[PDB]
């Protein structure tokens, strides 16, 4: 998942 | 850690709708939002299904649903097929560090009929306590579906040391049967006026309360 | 058709190292620098010990260690405990805000010692008989490997109905714990001289025997  | 909570089990007939909710602790409060979830089969490996609170990925069908308030998040089954049967996990990332799991939520088209559990708490033997040994034990019976959860009280605060809980195993009924246990030392334990076991179970929870007494 | 590819195993050997190994394609692990691993221990929570190529938690241990060498992601563990027996998961970033998982690899140590188990035999609790119910937990701890019998004697002759044996689960010592009952009425109960529960592991056997006396 935490990001992109 | 251990942060997020989730029910132990969450069930259903096929058609039916179930919500999962993950009701994480102090949580990553200013205005927290990549909450995420995760559906893990039977040996297989976790599929993200949810992610950014509400935004589902590209494969998943929209029978699935985000979503979240102050300190619930949200997961909704709206229509149960039989392939939906599964664990499904939340995810919160605090800081980069640290990115904390749910305790994880058993997706169950039912079967049998329903069953919460029969809780029966052991206080130590006498002679166990001979040996100078202190065991305490939580037997948890007849539950459907399998996927219970026990906490245990030193006078009704947690008490998290000395606790093991094995993993649901089946009957020859077709139920489940979990067991939880405390070992202490005898002075431990005559130094408490109760120690309890609480078990949730898909909205039942049971707590037995036992006191120390004597003789040995 | 895909998701990262994991050996499905690794065996390791107490204190020394064992590396898995997470394979992808230029559209994933090798193409942006965010592969991840899970610790995920017998149906429990995961946790994220790396997070971005090599990057550990502040908090997890020893040799938590990652080297993406190209398209091949690998999770250096060294200082082999038996506490990492579990299910190791890697995880990529894919575009358009996807993650990719991997097939797992299932990390056995060994080496670690063979213990027999403590059995702790609790006779029926005073409420219990006042309800008119009487089970009788034998609880078996503290075992390595996590394979044991259970029998029951209702003194002498061997008790082979009514009998409920969870089946071993890992504590929080990489060791194994395991329960069985048996539901008397408190005429059964008293009806005899003693209620025997017998664990056999590994070609020992430790029978533990109640008789109606105890204080509580």
């Amino acid at each position: 998942x935490x990001h992109x | 850690p251990s942060a997020l909570t989730q029910p132990p089990s969450a069930s259903g007939s096929l058609g039916q709708s179930v919500t999962i909710s993950c009701t994480g602790t102090s949580s990553d409060v200013g205005g927290y939002n990549y909450v995420s979830w995760y559906q893990q089969h039977a040996g297989k490996a976790p599929k993200v299904i949810i992610y950014e609170v509400n935004k589902r990925p590209s494969g998943v069908p929209d029978r699935f649903s985000g979503s979240k308030s102050g300190n619930t998040a949200s997961l909704t089954v709206s229509g149960l097929q039989a392939e939906d049967e599964a664990d499904y996990y939340c995810s919160s990332y605090e800081g980069s560090d640290n990115f904390v799991f749910g305790t994880g939520t058993k997706v169950t088209v039912l079967g049998q009929p329903k069953a919460n559990p029969t809780v029966t708490l052991f206080p130590p033997s006498s002679e166990e306590l001979q040996a100078n040994k202190a065991t305490l034990v939580c037997l948890i019976s007849d539950f459907y579906p399998g996927a219970v959860t026990v906490a245990w009280k030193a006078d009704g605060s947690p008490v998290k040391a000395g606790v093991e809980t094995t993993k649901p195993s089946k009957q020859s009924n077709n139920k489940y049967a979990a067991s939880s246990y405390l070992s202490l030392t005898p002075e431990q334990w005559k130094s408490h006026r109760s120690y309890s076991c609480q078990v949730t179970h898909e909205g039942s929870t049971v707590e037995k309360t036992v006191a120390p007494t004597e003789c040995s």
